[PDB]
C-alpha cells in the first residue's frame, strides 16, 4: 500500500539551488535503494542518482556527479535531491523511485528498472541565453 | 514456494550473502552488513571500486524457470546432549517386566536382556551406566526413576 | 563452560574450616544445569 509523494519543484535561475523531497509511506527501503530520475518533454527517462537506503552509499550520473547531492532521512521516510549550480538542460519532470531490490553493486541502481514511482515534480530553469531561437 | 514467494514484476525480499573473508562454520550465522573490502583500500562503509556489499537479492518472478524458483527449506537437527532426551517419538510405551529375558528399548535405548532391581547409586542427573565395554549395563527408567 | 552454545554449570557446596585461601585435597562437582543459550560468551563479573 506504499506511496512515494515529491515536492519542492520550481522555478530558479541558472546556477542557483533547489531540494527536492520524496516522502515514503507503507515500507521502508532497508537493504535496498531510492532513486531519482528525471523526464525532459518528449526526451527519454534519464537515471539521475540513487542512495542505499541502509548504508547511504550514493551514485550518480555523469551529467549531475558533483552538482547534486542525495541524502536520505530515515526516521522522516524521506529521501532528497539538492539540485545545486543549476543548468539550462535540467529543466524536467522530476520522480522519485524504489528499489526493492537489494544488489551487490550500486552502480546497478542506475539501469534496474524501479517497482515504485511517485507522480512527479516539475522543474524549470530560467536562463539569460535565450535557447528558443525562432 | 513459487506459488507463495513469487510475484509479478519479482519478489526481492529474499537475500543472500555474495561475499565474504572466510567461510562459515557449521551452524554459523552471519547477518553483518559491512561492506566488503575487494581491494587493499580500506572503504570505512563507504561502497565503491573494491567495496561492494556483501548481500544480493533473488529474483523470484512466477515465470522462472524451475532452477530459479523459490524453494522453501526446513533443517532438522537432533541432538542428544548431557541432559534428559525429551523429544521422543509417538511410539507407544508398555509395562515393564523384571528377571526375564527381554528385548527391551529405553529412550531409543536398543537392547536384549534380563532387568533386575539394581543396588546402583546414580546421582540425580545420571541417566544410563556404562560397563567397561561402553555397552549399557544399567538404565534409569524415563516412567520411573 | 560453554560448549556449542550449551551451557554447563557443575558445582559442589562443602563445609571448611579456614580464613586463608583453598583447602588442599579431592571432592568431585556434580552437574547442575545444561542452558541451551546459544550466547556467545567472552566476559563475565561477579555480583555480591
Ligand atoms: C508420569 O511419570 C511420573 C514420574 O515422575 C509419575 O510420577 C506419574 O505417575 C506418571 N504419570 C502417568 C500418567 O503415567
Amino acid at each position: 500500500q506504499v506511496q512515494l509523494v515529491e515536492s519542492g519543484g520550481g522555478l530558479m535561475q541558472a546556477g542557483g539551488s533547489l531540494r527536492l523531497s520524496c516522502a515514503v509511506s507503507g515500507r521502508t527501503f532497508s537493504t535496498a535503494a531510492m532513486g531519482w530520475f528525471r523526464q525532459a518533454p518528449g526526451k527519454e527517462r534519464e537515471f539521475v542518482a540513487a542512495i542505499r537506503w541502509s548504508g547511504g552509499s550514493a551514485y550518480y550520473a555523469d551529467s549531475v556527479k558533483g552538482r547534486f547531492t542525495i541524502s536520505r532521512d530515515k526516521a522522516k521516510n524521506t529521501v532528497y535531491l539538492q539540485m545545486n549550480s543549476l543548468k539550462y538542460e535540467d529543466t524536467a519532470v522530476y520522480y522519485c523511485a524504489g528499489f526493492s531490490a537489494t544488489r551487490s553493486l550500486l552502480s546497478d541502481y542506475a539501469t534496474w528498472p524501479y517497482d515504485y514511482w511517485g507522480q512527479g515534480t516539475q522543474v524549470t530553469v530560467s536562463s539569460k541565453h535565450h535557447h528558443h531561437h525562432h | 514456494s513459487n506459488n507463495l514467494d513469487s510475484k509479478v514484476g519479482g519478489n526481492y525480499n529474499y537475500l543472500y550473502r555474495l561475499f565474504r573473508k572466510s567461510n562459515l562454520k557449521p551452524f554459523e550465522r552471519d547477518i553483518s552488513t559491512e561492506i566488503y573490502q575487494a581491494g587493499s583500500t580500506p572503504c570505512n562503509g563507504v561502497e565503491g571500486f573494491n567495496c561492494y556489499f556483501p548481500l544480493q537479492s533473488y529474483g523470484f518472478q512466477p515465470t522462472n524457470g524451475v532452477g530459479y524458483q523459490p524453494y522453501r527449506v526446513v533443517v532438522l537437527s537432533f541432538e542428544l546432549l548431557h541432559a534428559p532426551a525429551t523429544v521422543c517419538g509417538p511410539k507407544k510405551s508398555t509395562n515393564l517386566v523384571k528377571n526375564k529375558c527381554v528385548n527391551f528399548n529405553f529412550n531409543g535405548l536398543t537392547g536384549t536382556g534380563v532387568l533386575t532391581e539394581s543396588n546402583k547409586k546414580f546421582l540425580p542427573f545420571q541417566q544410563f551406566g556404562r560397563d567397561i565395554a561402553d555397552t549399557t549395563d544399567a538404565v534409569r527408567d524415563p516412567q520411573t526413576l | 563452560k560453554n560448549i556449542d552454545g550449551y551451557f554447563k554449570i557443575y558445582s559442589k557446596h562443602t563445609p571448611i574450616n579456614l580464613v586463608r585461601d583453598l583447602p588442599q585435597g579431592f571432592s568431585a562437582l556434580e552437574p547442575l544445569v545444561d542452558l541451551p543459550i546459544g550466547i556467545n560468551i567472552t566476559r563475565f563479573q561477579t555480583l555480591l
